[PDB]
């Protein structure tokens, strides 16, 4: 694996932070790791499960 | 001669006797085409209007 | 909107080149996913004029 930043608590990438739905429960909560994740190689992972993946119900 | 004044001539304005020397030549067709290519020189009396 | 984040429709590039006098063709693949007995159904492919017709919507 490897850990993304929250603020200060970490979580493998693949996974997330906070679910379900992490974006449409919490915009702006959804904006503390879109800060400063840029410049992490995991950011397109924590984005696909953040806003993206499966349209937030099942699989790709 | 091709591409200049008489490239075509006719010994009367109604007769059948042609005479021509467009220099006209058939090209291979390309990628699965259908039709005819070729290459002739453009007439002598269009360019020497 | 019942079906977003259920399936993923995709397709396979045909041709690049701007090319195909040989007959045309388009490949598309529908995956359905976390299956329950009332999803049980005959399923077809269509084709669609919409955008072809001005951006209108579908008629097949």
């Amino acid at each position: 694996p490897v850990m993304c930043l929250l603020a200060n608590t970490t979580f493998p990438c693949s996974q997330p932070p906070c679910t379900p739905c992490c974006y449409e429960k919490e915009p702006e909560e959804t904006l503390r790791m879109l800060e400063d994740n840029v410049m992490r190689p995991g950011y397109y992972q924590l984005l696909q499960a953040s806003l993206t993946c499966s349209p937030h119900r099942q699989r790709r | 001669r091709p591409g200049q004044f008489g490239d075509i001539q006719s010994r009367t304005p109604e007769s059948e006797d042609v005479y021509a020397n467009t220099q006209l030549v058939l090209q291979r067709p390309s990628a699965g085409t259908v039709h005819v290519p070729y290459s002739q020189a453009p007439s002598g009396f269009k360019y020497w209007l | 909107q019942k079906f977003q984040g259920r399936v993923t429709i995709t397709a396979d590039e045909s041709t690049t080149t701007p090319y195909t006098t040989t007959p045309y063709t388009s490949t598309a693949y529908i995956e359905l996913t976390s299956l329950r007995s009332e999803d049980t159904a005959v399923y077809y492919c269509a084709r669609d004029l919409g955008p072809l017709t001005g951006y209108s919507y579908s008629y097949f």
